[PDB]
């Protein structure tokens, strides 16, 4: 079988700028394992970005996990860059702090 | 790891219990047994895990606790007559299957020997006439064989002969010697052998 | 009151760029508490709790002696589903497995697992008997013979009615004041506008443990199990969890509308409202 | 803890 | 099932060798074991089809397996030392933890010289004509004697045919001269047949020993015949009065 990825982008504590903060993209409900997946800034693709081990739901289908630290402002946007066999061309979904 | 008897005998058509011991053994390690018939590779008899097995030449009976475990022949025959392994391959979660033999049991069968006729005789050589050698045979398995205290002097253990046609079977060990003056009168005095075996001359 | 220790196995075969790979992660409740990864420099077996640190070096030795048997055993696995399928050599597949048990508030085992899949597909499973095995479709018959022959599902019993309990009642002793206290959803409700007419109205929860909620929305009482757009429960990344439920609105109504909380650590079901 | 399941299939 | 060729094996301390394994068609799993004279078999390797995954219990590097196809397995064994003299069991299974079919293993012996090397001398023992008139039976004895290495088959033939009914031979050969390193050994065995078939003048019995040792891609300095893989046998008619 084969599993388009669910995707979400959010932060981890409400969005306060100028305050610290995590920036998460959370991929769900995917088959196979493999998925590039990208936290973006502004278009630069971040570097020290951390994902979580590998695990799966009841039905079998893949979930990650990708976070980093990062600091908000008004200025800046961020988004994440998910590709997959299942996707024809990579997806970006943009960060949005009411989301 | 297991500790089992190093060896063990029986009458042939007799059940035989093979113990086994594992004190420190997994709740999820299975117990194997393997044996080994002489000049022959090794073989899979039988395994288990909680519940008693059965075949089909053996039955496998685990102990209430597992610490411990017998390996059963329901009906013992001369070709049974092998090394017995107890051996718990997956060793508490650490490995996959290949096989820590033990030591094992070595189990003899002996034959019925019914009605014995326990005798020593001399059998010369069909192409030379001197060279000699001597037989003791037809005694029962009550009776061991020694290796006789002379280097000199070569004593085989003892062999089961199965005359199938004739269902009947006969001990043997046999007798020769380097030495030019040897008698078959004296060849098996380092043996306790019966008051009454028969010496021709 | 209920608790569940869950195991993961992900094997994934990658032609020509190195041997397939293993990953273990280890569940008590929500909460991951162990980890193992076959391409990690010296492979181990490590923490992923703080009340699992607690274990002795036996518990990791044995642990991590464990996954490396097991990189082997998932080796050979992806290999003989190529011959039982006829597939070629060349291509990427994965097998996993789940396994575990769940306890009463008494110890007692209230169930266990042991489930295998072939590329995302049901292959074989333990029954609820712990007895028998199902086996998705022919190939998977095969090896049913073979475990029923070798008497895996004596070992899957002695496991799940023994020492799977038995661990899981530690870890829950030993993280009792992490894992058997439940964390209060920490909500509000925030106000968007889409054009003159019409707004958004979105319900958060935010903070909360364990993983299973429910939030409604309710325009004068009546259910909106239609017009509410509901995200799948999303990790926070500190070991707690987050969900929104939303719907359009037109202006002036936001008072007729209402939020509904039910969460095992809210005394009581919660009732909620957009804010002048 | 685990435990081996050994047997494959 | 699973055959290992050959079966026997002579070396030159010093030369190397290799042994050869085809195990079950179709199994996944193959396993080496060394068993040493008087002990169980004791792991040497494990390949799981073409991956030799654990070589954990292979004496020293000069311990070479290989199995390029996932089939048949090769266990070359380099610079062979004495230490190396033992039987080497190879053994194939469905799958890692599947029941382990075994061959008749290779029986390796590795000597300091070859002129160690020599056939057995034969001999057939006549019946005791007491035996005959106690018990009504006849038995024969075979003394193969001499030979080194102790890689002999022993069997008895009568009027042209194999006959294993009433026949017994040794499990173990002695050592004749125990004191030597290279000592040679003596092996016996009965066929116990009724005196019905021993007094018949056109019975025929022989005792059939096939040793194995040098062959004629081998090379000989020596001044006896070149001791190489060969049947010697010995034999005697029955008899009237």
């Amino acid at each position: 079988i084969q599993r388009t990825p669910k995707i979400q982008v959010y932060s981890r504590h409400p969005a306060e700028n100028g305050k610290s903060n995590f920036l998460n993209c959370y991929v769900s409900g995917f088959h196979p394992s493999d998925i590039e997946v990208d936290l973006l800034k502004n278009g630069e693709r971040i570097e020290k970005v951390e994902h979580s081990d590998l695990s799966f739901s009841k039905d079998w289908s893949f979930y990650l996990l990708y976070y980093t630290e990062f600091t908000p402002t008004e200025k800046d946007e961020y988004a994440c860059r998910v590709n997959h066999v299942t996707l024809s061309q990579p997806k970006i979904v943009k960060w949005d702090r009411d989301m | 790891k297991t500790t089992q008897p190093n060896s063990m005998e029986s009458n042939e058509e007799e059940p035989v219990h093979l113990p086994c011991n594992h004190s420190t053994i997994s709740g999820t390690d299975y117990i194997h047994w393997y044996r080994q018939l002489p000049s022959q590779g090794p073989e899979y008899v039988i395994h288990g895990l909680t519940s008693n097995v059965n075949n089909r030449m053996a039955s496998l009976a685990i102990a209430e606790d597992r610490k411990s475990s017998t390996l059963i022949l329901h009906r013992a025959t001369l070709r049974d007559a092998a090394v017995y392994y107890c051996i718990l391959p997956l060793a508490g979660g650490t490995s996959y299957g290949k096989l820590t033999f033990g030591q094992g049991t070595i189990l003899t069968v002996h034959p019925n020997i019914q009605n014995p006729d326990p005798a020593v005789y001399q059998l010369r050589d069909s192409k030379s006439s001197d060279k000699s050698v001597c037989l003791f045979t037809d005694f029962d398995s009550q009776t061991n064989v020694s290796q006789s205290k002379d280097s000199d002097v070569y004593i085989t253990d003892k062999t089961v002969l199965d005359m199938r046609s004739m269902d009947f079977k006969s001990n043997s060990a046999v007798a020769w010697s380097n030495k030019s003056d040897f008698a078959c009168a004296n060849a098996f005095n380092n043996s306790i052998i019966p008051e009454d075996t028969f010496f021709p001359s | 009151g209920s608790h569940s220790m869950r195991y993961f196995y992900t094997a994934m075969s990658r032609p020509g760029r190195g041997e397939p790979r293993f990953i273990t992660v280890g569940y008590v409740d929500d909460t991951l508490f162990v980890r193992f990864d076959s391409d990690a420099t010296s492979p181990r077996k490590e923490p992923r709790a703080p009340w699992i640190e607690q274990e002795g070096p036996e518990y990791w030795d044995r642990e991590t002696q464990i996954s490396k048997t097991n990189t082997q055993t998932y080796r050979e696995n992806l290999r003989t589903a190529l011959r039982y399928y006829n597939q070629s050599e060349a291509g990427s597949h994965i097998i996993q497995r789940m396994y575990g048990c769940d306890v009463g508030p008494d110890g007692r085992l209230l169930r266990g697992y042991d489930q295998y899949a072939y590329d995302g597909k049901d292959y074989i499973a333990l029954n609820e008997d712990l007895s028998s095995w199902t086996a998705a479709d022919t190939a998977a018959q095969i090896t049913q013979r073979k475990w029923e022959a070798a008497r895996v599902a004596e070992q899957d019993r002695a496991y799940l009615e023994g020492l799977c309990v038995e661990s899981l009642r530690r870890y829950l002793e030993n993280g009792k004041e992490t894992l058997q206290r439940a964390d209060p959803p920490k909500t509000h409700v925030t106000h968007h506008p889409i054009s003159d007419h019409e707004v958004t109205l979105r319900c958060w929860a935010l903070g909360f443990y364990p993983a299973e909620i429910t939030l409604t929305w309710q325009r004068d009482g009546e259910d909106q199990t239609q017009d509410t757009e509901l995200v799948e429960t999303r990790p926070a990344g500190d070991r707690t969890f987050q969900k929104w439920a939303a719907v359009v609105v037109p202006s002036g109504e936001e008072q007729r509308y209402t939020c509904h909380v039910q969460h095992e650590g809210l005394p009581k079901p919660l009732t909620l409202r957009w804010e002048p | 803890e685990e435990y081996l399941q050994a047997f494959t299939y | 099932g699973v055959s290992q060729s050959p079966r026997y094996k002579v070396a030159k301390r010093g030369q190397d060798v290799a042994l050869r394994c085809d195990p079950i068609s179709g199994h996944v799993s193959l396993f080496w074991y060394q068993q040493a004279l008087g002990q169980g078999p004791e792991f040497l390797t494990y390949f799981q089809n073409e991956a030799q995954l654990d070589k954990s219990g292979l004496p020293s590097d000069r311990f070479f397996a290989e199995r390029p196809e996932g089939s048949v397995s090769t266990l070359k064994i380099q610079r062979t030392q004495q230490e190396d003299s033992a039987v080497y069991l190879c053994a194939s299974s469905l799958g890692q933890a599947y029941e382990q079919y075994f061959g008749p293993g290779t029986r390796l012996t590795v000597t300091e010289d070859l002129k160690n090397v020599f056939p057995p001398e034969v001999a057939v023992f006549e019946p005791s004509e007491a035996e005959i008139s106690h018990t009504q039976k006849a038995t024969l004895v075979c003394l193969a004697t001499g030979f080194y290495p102790d890689h002999v088959e022993l069997s008895w033939w009568v009027n042209g045919k194999e006959v294993h009914s009433g026949v017994s031979t040794d499990p173990q050969p002695l050592k004749e001269q125990p004191a030597l390193n290279d000592s040679r050994y003596a092996l016996s065995s009965r066929l116990r047949v009724s005196a019905t078939f021993w007094q018949n003048p056109r019975n025929h019995f022989r005792c059939q020993v096939q040793f194995y040792g040098l062959s004629e891609n081998d090379e000989w300095t020596q001044d006896r015949a070149k001791p190489v893989t060969q049947i010697v046998s010995a034999e005697a008619w029955g008899r009237a009065d």
